[PDB]
Formats: C-alpha cells, sequence, structure tokens
C-alpha cells in the first residue's frame, strides 16, 4: 500500500504456529501490518523456554542504536525487553508492576495466616 | 513517599473517584503461601 | 501508454468542493456551541468528558470574561483554574490582542494572544492562546496583581547527570580498554539539553487543527 | 457633589463637527451589513455627532449595537463613547445612558473616569440614589476607581446608601463589599481604610455563609479564603503602625456583628476547591474573634478610634478635596478634547485619500 503519514517504530512481530509464539523484532512503518511489509529486521524474541530453561532474545544493538537516531518509536513491549536486558532503563511500569505484586501476595501470605488462626480457633475447638 | 501536599492536591483534583492510599510496599517479594 | 485518459470531472469536483469550503467557514460561536441542559456540541453532537462535565458548569471561558472589560481585557492577566490547582508557582497570560467574533450575540468567543509566563517562568515574545474555548479561566483582579505575580525561584534540584543503564554502561567501559584510554571515570549522561516540559505547558495554537463545517 | 464647571457642556457643544444627515449615514451602514462588509470607526461617531433629538438616541442605539457586533467593533473612539452620554444627557434620556452602560457587552459603552462622573453626578443632584449606585458598581465591575475625583463620589454615593439599607440581601453585601473595598484601597485617610475594613466585613460575610466562590464569581476579587483575616489585618496594621491613623467606630461594630453571626449560626457544581492540609476558614473563626478583641482594646486604648459616623467623615472629606480635583479633572479633559479633535481629523484625511485613490483605481480598471 502506499502509505501517507506515519513513522518508523520498532515493534515485535508474531510469527509461529498456533500455541507456539515467537516474535521477529523488526523497524517498520507503523501503519504496515504487524507481520507485513517492515525496513529492518533487528532481531528475534522467542519467549517460550529451551531445554536449559532460558527465554532467548536477539537484539541487534548496532541497528538498533541507528534507528533510534533517525527517529524510530518503540513498541511498550519492545521497551520492556531494553529495559530487562540493560541497555534502557526499567520501564516505569515494570517497576509499578512489580510492587502491586508485591502488595497482592502480602495480602494472600496474611490471609493465609489468618486462616491457620482461624483454624488454630478450630484445633482449640476440638 | 510523596509529599503529604501533593497527595491532598490529587485528592482534590479526583474528588469523588478515589481510592484508598497504598502506602510503602513490601522491602522484598513476600514468599508465595503455599 | 498513451490510453490514460484525462479525468476533467475529478478536477471539476476537487476544486469545486474545495471552493465551498471556503464559502461557508463555520464561525467560533457555532463550532463552539453548548448544550449545558446535556453537556452536548449542537454541531457535531460531541459529548464531553465526564471529568469536564464539573467545570463547565462552574468556570467561565476566557472571552466571557473578557467581554466585560474595556479594550477587550488588553495588558490583563488570565489565569487557569487548572493550573492554580495544579502548580504553587504563578501561571498566567498577558493579553496583548484579542479577535473576538462578532458574530457572537454576547462576544463570548473568539481568538486572543499574550505573553505566557507559566511555573514563574515568562517567555520572551506573544503568541496565540489554546483553549480558549474551555471553561477554566480566571481573571486576576488588577489590585490583587502584584500579590499573584510575586514569584521567587528556588535553585534547581532536578539531577543534571545520572547513570547509564547497566548493560549501556559496560559496553562504553569496554570500549574504552579495548582503544586503549584507561581512566575508571563514571560514563555520565546529561540531561539538561533534553529536559521535558510540563505535560499541561500550553501548546501552539497556531499549528493545531480546527473543526470541519459539516454538521452531523 | 461636583460642581456646575465640572458638569458645563459648552466645550463639548463647542467641538468641530461634520454635518451629516442620520437618513443617509443609516443608509451607508445598512447596505455595509446587508454584504457583511466593515463599517467605519468615523462613520458610527458622525452618527453620534449629529443626534439632534430624543428620537435620533433610539436609532443611534441601534446603531451602536450594530457596531458592537461588527468586525471593526474593538474600533469604537473614545470621543464617540463621550458624546453618546453627553447626547443623552442633553435630550434627558439618562436611563439609555444607563441602560447602555449596564448592557456594556451588547453597546460597548467603556467610558472613562470623568465621563462616569457626569453621569453619576446627575442622579446625585436629582436625587436618584438608586441609579447613582448603579453606576458606581459598574464602575466597580470595570475596576475604574482611577481617578480621586471617581472615588470620593463613588464612596459619598455607598455610605449614604448603606445608611437607608437596613437589610441587606447577599447580592448587596457582596457588590458593597467589592465596591467599598476597591474604592477604599485607593485612599489612605480614615475614610479610605474605613471602607477597606467595611469592605471585607462584608465579603467574609457571604465568604462563610454561601461559600468562597459566591464572593469571587464574576468579581474583580480574588479567590483565596479568608476575607475575615484581611479585615483584622487592617485593625492590626493600624493599631501597630507608627503613624497617627484612625478607624470609624462603625465599622468595627460591623466586623463584631459579622463575627457573632457567623460564630453563632443557626447542576454537578458541587466542588471542594481547598486542600484538606488546609484549615477552613469556619475552623478558625475562634481565633479570629480573639484577635478582634484584641485589636479593639489596642486600638480603644490608644485613642484610634473615630467615633464621627463614616457618612460625616466622607462628607467632610469630599468637601474638602473634591473642589481641587475638579480643577485637576477640568484641565485634563481640555486636554482630551484637544487630542480628539486632533486624531478625529487624521481619520477624516486618511478617508479621503482613500477614496481618491479608489477614483484612480477605477480610471485604472
Ligand atoms: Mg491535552
Amino acid at each position: 500500500k502506499a502509505y501517507h503519514g506515519g513513522h518508523l517504530t520498532i515493534r515485535l512481530a508474531l510469527g509461529g504456529c498456533t500455541n507456539r509464539p515467537f516474535y521477529r523484532i523488526v523497524a517498520a512503518h507503523n501503519k504496515c501490518p504487524r507481520d507485513g511489509r517492515f525496513v529492518e529486521q533487528l532481531g528475534s524474541y522467542d519467549p517460550l523456554p529451551n531445554s536449559h530453561g532460558e527465554k532467548l532474545v536477539a537484539l541487534n544493538l548496532d541497528r538498533i542504536r541507528h534507528w533510534i537516531g533517525c527517529g524510530a518509536h518503540l513498541s511498550k513491549p519492545m521497551e520492556k525487553l531494553l529495559g530487562l536486558s540493560g541497555f534502557f532503563p526499567l520501564h516505569p511500569m515494570m517497576i509499578t508492576n512489580a510492587e502491586r505484586l508485591r502488595r497482592r501476595r502480602a495480602r494472600e501470605v496474611l490471609l493465609a495466616s489468618q486462616k491457620a488462626e482461624s483454624e488454630a480457633k478450630e484445633t482449640e475447638a476440638s | 513517599q510523596p509529599p503529604e501536599r501533593e497527595l491532598s492536591r490529587l485528592r482534590r483534583l479526583y474528588q469523588g473517584n478515589l481510592l484508598e492510599e497504598s502506602g510503602p510496599p513490601p522491602e522484598s517479594m513476600p514468599e508465595m503461601p503455599t | 501508454r498513451k490510453k490514460v485518459r484525462p479525468r476533467l470531472i475529478a478536477e471539476l469536483a476537487r476544486r469545486v468542493r474545495a471552493l465551498r469550503e471556503q464559502r461557508n467557514q463555520p464561525r467560533d460561536s457555532q463550532l463552539y456551541a453548548l448544550d449545558y441542559e446535556t453537556l452536548t456540541r449542537p454541531h457535531s453532537g460531541r459529548r464531553l468528558p465526564v471529568r469536564a462535565w464539573a467545570d463547565v458548569r462552574r468556570e467561565s471561558r476566557l472571552l466571557q470574561l473578557l467581554a466585560r472589560l474595556p479594550l477587550f481585557g488588553l495588558g490583563r492577566l488570565v489565569t487557569r483554574k487548572s493550573w492554580l490547582w495544579q502548580h504553587d508557582e504563578p501561571c498566567y497570560w498577558r493579553l496583548t490582542r484579542v479577535r473576538p467574533d462578532y458574530t457572537a450575540q454576547n462576544l463570548d468567543h473568539g481568538r486572543a494572544w499574550g505573553i505566557l509566563t507559566f511555573k514563574g517562568k515568562s517567555e520572551d515574545t506573544a503568541r496565540e492562546i489554546e483553549q480558549v474555548m474551555y471553561h477554566d479561566w480566571r481573571l486576576v483582579p488588577k489590585h490583587e496583581e502584584e500579590a499573584f505575580t510575586a514569584f521567587t525561584a528556588k535553585p534547581e534540584d532536578r539531577l543534571n547527570s545520572v547513570p547509564y543503564p547497566p548493560l549501556l554502561r559496560a559496553m562504553i567501559l569496554a570500549e574504552r580498554q579495548k582503544n586503549g584510554d584507561t581512566s575508571v571515570q563514571e560514563p555520565l549522561l546529561n540531561l539538561e539539553r533534553t529536559r521535558m516540559r510540563p505535560w499541561d505547558y500550553p501548546a501552539k495554537q497556531e499549528t493545531k487543527g480546527r473543526a470541519k463545517g459539516t454538521p452531523v | 457633589l461636583l460642581s456646575a464647571a465640572y458638569v458645563d457642556s459648552h466645550q463639548w457643544e463647542a467641538r468641530e463637527k461634520e454635518e451629516y444627515h442620520l437618513a443617509d449615514l443609516a443608509s451607508l451602514m445598512d447596505k455595509a451589513y446587508e454584504r457583511k462588509l466593515p463599517v467605519s470607526s468615523l462613520s458610527i461617531s458622525r452618527f453620534v455627532d449629529n443626534i439632534a433629538s430624543r428620537e435620533d438616541l433610539d436609532s443611534a442605539e441601534y446603531y451602536l449595537y450594530k457596531f458592537r457586533h461588527s468586525p471593526n467593533c474593538w474600533y469604537l473612539r473614545d470621543w464617540t463613547i463621550h458624546s453618546w452620554i453627553r447626547q443623552c444627557l442633553k435630550y434627558g434620556a439618562q436611563d439609555k445612558a444607563l441602560y447602555t452602560l449596564v448592557n456594556k457587552v451588547q453597546y460597548g459603552i467603556f467610558p472613562d473616569n470623568f465621563t462616569f462622573n457626569l453621569l453619576m453626578d446627575y442622579f446625585i443632584k436629582k436625587g436618584n440614589y438608586k441609579d447613582a449606585l448603579s453606576v458606581v458598581f459598574e464602575i466597580m465591575m470595570q475596576e475604574a476607581f482611577d481617578v480621586p475625583s471617581t472615588q470620593f463620589l463613588s464612596l459619598y454615593v455607598l455610605y449614604r446608601c448603606l445608611a437607608e439599607k437596613t437589610e441587606l440581601t447577599w447580592e448587596e453585601e457582596r457588590d458593597f463589599g467589592a465596591s467599598l473595598l476597591l474604592s477604599g484601597l485607593k485612599q489612605r485617610n480614615t475614610v479610605g481604610l474605613s471602607s477597606q475594613l467595611y469592605g471585607y466585613a462584608l465579603l467574609g460575610k457571604v465568604e462563610l455563609q454561601r461559600g468562597v466562590r459566591a464572593v469571587y464569581h464574576g468579581m474583580p476579587l480574588m479567590w483565596t479564603p479568608g476575607y475575615l483575616d484581611r479585615a483584622l489585618q487592617v485593625m492590626e496594621r493600624v493599631a501597630s503602625s507608627p503613624e497617627d491613623l484612625k478607624l470609624g467606630r462603625e465599622v468595627l461594630d460591623v466586623l463584631d456583628g459579622v463575627l457573632k453571626v457567623v460564630t453563632s449560626p443557626d447542576g454537578s457544581a458541587n466542588l471542594v476547591e481547598q486542600l484538606d492540609t488546609e484549615e477552613p476558614e469556619q475552623s478558625k473563626l475562634p481565633r479570629y474573634l480573639e484577635r478582634f478583641q484584641a485589636s479593639r482594646s489596642k486600638l480603644q486604648e490608644l485613642n484610634r478610634v473615630e467615633s464621627e459616623s463614616l457618612l460625616t467623615l466622607t462628607t467632610q472629606l469630599v468637601k474638602e478635596k473634591l473642589p481641587a480635583c475638579e480643577a485637576e479633572d477640568l484641565a485634563t479633559y481640555e486636554q482630551k478634547l484637544r487630542e480628539w479633535h486632533l486624531e478625529r481629523v487624521q481619520l477624516i484625511q486618511r478617508e479621503q485619500e482613500q477614496r481618491e485613490k479608489a477614483k484612480q483605481e477605477y480610471q485604472a480598471l
């Protein structure tokens, strides 16, 4: 198609089969289809643990820096990958979500302790 | 921890659609209950 | 080739359509009219967001304030209720030019120009004011201008340099050793060149779009 | 209050004015509005200048309305606005002048301080202190208490009306409070300082009974709560001032009454506009009442209270100072007339040149 407007973006293009996802990191005009015309492939992401239990990310950090220097935006999933690698700072919502999970597990632990205390009262009743 | 004046500024801006204030999160990840 | 025939009707339509738009351009009194009972714009039937309902009934538009002043309040200071609530430091416009909408039966819609002073820092040139049709403006009284505009700047405490990300720092130090540069200096990012304005900072009205004149 | 010389119209009537038939000029403006074309400021000026009858005023009122709702509304000249008020007074149409003045947003009549005094003084001499009060409130809405002469006349009308009005509605308290405060701030005399404390008290009443938004909404007043705190500050300033300044006894009683009344009372526009950390004004009333008594004791101890009524103090102030202001204002009035005459001639000359060029353009075309 002959696009009018838009910008270059670095995003994940979904490949693979059903229940077997696999991503290609690519630089593409934002208006193009998710798996369609792209400008350059900048790596790959395999989200399924391998035999060694490792999720494998490949990043062409030399070309990634080139396209960020030319105005390429970044998708939020790609910003999370760059933060986990250490190439970018951790994304604000990566930290907030980790804090929300901590507060939610603290409640669960407290509720289990209260239930155990309630169970202890049942033990006292015998 | 946000300054107390800043927490009040947000309670005025979003008056009527507020949630319970959250304190500092646990220092470590609480061990998963099992 | 040479069988690509000319399309006279298409060229005629384009010009004719463009001409009608210029002739029947809508006015600010029509595009920005509002029905306060339903808080819906008659021109397009767009309902305002819920978070704007309270202020639409409780606050005034800019030219509603200025239509009551001599010379449409040239030289007067005007602030916004959103700024008053969000920022402790003085935020206001110094009005310089004002083009009311004569069509309006109360001269309550129009355009304005002025010099911005946001969070105590003043711009050097006058530009057009955005969001003039918002119910958020508060005229500053003449006797209260001196107390309102009084500001003393605090020394800037936002960091000027920060570390590099963990991987990007290791790649920099590794390059140093490869090139023979021996040093234990910590790579530092400079944040002074790239400091962001607040999200509510006034934007450029001149480059902003205007709604079309086709009613819904 | 003003002298006959201040209200004499020999100078205005002796102005050089072009003679244009209103009917002819009426047609020219009507065609421009039909064609959606801008009308000249000189055109509307010529119409107002050549008003010769009571009926002509009604037509000019319509054309002043049309000019306001036209592309060149901003260019309405000061002398055109002044002549309108002068013509209204000349032919007995004072109600029309007050109507257009109150409906400024529709007609665009924003008179200068000299013009305000001419209209305000007519009502004062006729004894119509209800219309005179309207002129004062319009001056307050426009924040036009710059000239000292206007300040004296405005304070005389306010205090005379307040004495008659034993009962004040909340809107009246707000309008009187703002008018007294703004007019009082300009004056540093005892009457001026008394009017500041009187105004803050009235506005403080509306703040603690109907909320702070009733005071500042649509009013030339600040939006920060604490008007009764401003009133007490005036007492603390006068008491501690090295210079000997006095506050009228009448105002002090008003503030005491306001504090007692508030202290022991018997669609989606509902917002809390004050931060939770900041103390509400109602909770601070106990502390406010202690400050008042301490300040009153210090003032009375220092003999800084004036038993004389505010209406009597203002009358003396007007008699003493108003004569001098009339001479100064009348001197500026003559200068303004000459400035207006020169600017008017420039517009007439510029119009002649463009019309001559228009002929040359048609000759070329
Ligand atoms: Mg926005």
